[PDB]
């Protein structure tokens, strides 16, 4: 080998607080995504990604290096107008245009909460799927199920939400890096 | 039958969140399912052992 | 163990287990996935047909 | 023991195979006036036996051809309007699989006749040839699923420090063996997949990741493809004709 | 442990199969970066 | 077992027991319902007479 090295003399505890060999620890972690304004609300599905634009979660950045994913995905909601709210899940050919009927027709699991008394609405959406993997943003499930939240009388709101990936959760298959920016913005 | 009780007045706090940005330790939201404990296991169809 | 996890009531703990490290390169190695494995805890009631599968 | 009356109170418990496939109602008589034999004594040189899952993992020869200084080398770097356009890194050859066995193949076209799915898989054998005094280097590496993701993410991923984190092997003109192999593990979300329609996934790639040169301008080496399946698992009986998916109704 | 000289004084004596047919006159080197496996498990119906 | 249910204090458990399958048709049966029953639990009181149902 021909190698100088020599191996390391230091203590662990000294230093910082933690230590870290692990990316799904980073990942389990949730951050922020995008702002949902109105009626019509989409949160990303369990395929999760390809999101546009430059802000984008901690997730989201971590998906990039790989190919197939597995597993459910958690949600934390913080609405911007106080006052209850339901949430329910859906798909594509679940749906009606009766002009009478509404989300709730639908029997599905369901969530209720008052956000006057526990503001952060915190939901886990499982995994439905027939496959042992998935490549991601697959759209070779056109039914895959979907989340979606309503006030009843169906004003508009905004919502502050942010991603994680669930305990049960993992990534496979090392495709290799996306380029990608790393300082502030030079100039205006 | 009714019987007195005793036990103790005790403190608390209200916040409904304490720990999101942690990477460890409970995940408290409900999921959307039958059964409260959904599972599967990630290191069954992997491509290799590591 | 998240039954117990829960009961005890300790966030760190996190019900624990000894990964058989390999590929070491310089004290450091890749755990198996083999034993980072944890169990499920419902399907030993499944496949052994508890009551309260039924609803009873 | 019993005169048997013309079809009125046939056994009706009796059940029994003729071919590998097809039970049957009812057995034939097994009445004729001889029994005969096999006749002829083999009289022959032996020869290998032939078999099924054998005969499947058959070398097959799947690109030939000649390569030279002019053709480009592949870039360090991008730049935005081949950033935004999805532009792809240029090879010497691309090559799908499986289809360029099953569907390429006429004989293993003709072996897997009226079955219903099935698993593979692949080995890669690139063998390439030229003279001691030519220098260059190969890349032969296997991009994944890729056509069943986003157009995006099959995009911002061609660039060289990404080629050469990729499964897949190098070649150097150094070596004297000259020849190099490649396994590719089957991987898909279907478990099975019938050969005979566009079941069209990772895409193996040829590149140069060194000019090749000579003392000479315009020096030229040749080079050849070879592949074979392994790990096979056939599974199913159906009449020979492509599939459909799910929005069509059949 | 010796370089390997551009196809000077290769082995002379090595002979391998590829396939079920086809002997091959010398070996491929298995050489790459990494090895990976089936992915996917079974889950279906049994068949003959 | 509902008091020792609510004590324990965790969804899951729902006080076990184990039926006893029958008419197996393909590796999955029907339970029976007699071996699905479950404790009541006041009824011992009521006829044992214990005191706190007169109040005392």
């Amino acid at each position: 080998g021909m190698d100088y090295a020599k191996s390391d003399s230091s203590s662990l505890v000294t230093t910082m607080g933690e230590q870290f060999r692990s990316l799904r620890m980073l990942t389990r972690r949730s951050s922020p995504t995008d702002v949902l304004t109105g009626t019509s609300v989409t949160l990303p599905g369990i395929t999760i990604g390809t999101d546009s634009s430059l802000r984008q979660s901690v997730l989201n950045i971590i998906s990039y290096m790989y190919r197939f994913t597995k597993g459910s995905i958690s949600y934390k909601i913080i609405p911007k107008i106080k006052g209850d709210l339901y949430i329910t899940t859906s798909s594509a050919d679940n749906i009606e245009l009766n002009s009478n009927a509404y989300s709730f027709d639908v029997n599905r699991a369901l969530h209720y909460q008052n956000t006057a008394l526990n503001p952060v609405v915190q939901v886990s959406l499982p995994y439905y799927c027939p496959s042992e993997n998935l490549v991601i943003d697959s759209t070779s499930f056109p039914n895959l199920s979907n989340l979606v939240l309503t006030n009843l009388e169906r004003s508009s709101n905004t919502y502050t939400v942010l991603v994680s990936a669930g305990d049960d959760h993992t990534f496979s298959q090392l495709a290799g890096c996306p380029a990608f920016t790393i300082g502030p913005s030079r100039s205006a | 039958s009714k019987d007195r009780d005793l036990s103790k007045v005790s403190p608390y706090e209200n916040i409904p969140a304490k720990g999101f940005t942690h990477g460890v330790g409970f995940d408290y939201g409900v999921p959307l399912s039958l059964f409260p404990d959904n599972a599967i296991d990630p290191t069954i169809a992997n491509p290799e052992s590591i | 163990d998240d039954a117990t996890a829960s009961q005890r009531g300790i966030v760190t703990q996190v019900a624990d287990t000894v990964s058989s490290i390999s590929n070491v390169v310089d004290g450091l190695g890749v755990p198996l996935l083999s034993s980072i494995s944890k169990p499920i805890g419902w399907v030993s009631n499944v496949v052994s047909n508890v009551a309260s599968i039924f609803g009873f | 023991s019993v005169t048997n009356t013309g079809g009125l109170m046939p056994s009706a418990t009796i059940s029994n195979s003729e071919g590998a496939t097809m039970l049957l109602n009812d057995i034939p008589d097994p009445t004729q006036n001889v029994f005969l034999s096999r006749n002829v004594t083999d009289n022959l040189f032996e020869v290998q036996d032939q078999n099924l899952i054998e005969s499947l993992s058959r070398e097959v020869l799947l690109g030939t051809g000649t390569w030279q200084s002019g053709q480009a080398e592949i870039s360090t770097t991008l730049t935005e309007q081949q950033l935004i356009t999805n532009y792809e890194q240029p090879s010497i050859r691309q090559i799908s699989l499986p289809d360029d066995i099953v569907k390429g193949s006429s004989f293993i076209a003709s072996k897997l006749a009226n079955i219903a799915y099935m698993r593979c898989d692949y080995e890669l054998y690139l063998r390439v040839q030229g003279s001691p005094f030519l220098q260059g280097l190969l890349l032969l590496w296997n991009k994944m699923n890729a056509d069943q993701t986003s157009k995006i993410r099959s995009s911002i991923t061609e660039h060289l420090r990404s080629i050469t984190s990729f499964p897949g092997v190098t070649l150097n003109m150094q070596s004297d063996s000259r020849s190099v192999k490649l396994v590719i593990p089957y991987t898909s979300e279907f478990q099975v997949f019938n050969p005979r329609n566009e079941n069209k996934l990772n895409s193996v790639r040829l590149s140069i990741l060194s000019a090749l040169r000579g003392p000479s301008t315009s020096e030229k080496a040749t080079y050849s493809i070879m592949g074979r399946m392994t790990n096979i698992k056939l599974y199913g009986h159906a009449p020979s004709i492509v599939s459909l998916s799910y929005p069509q109704t059949e």
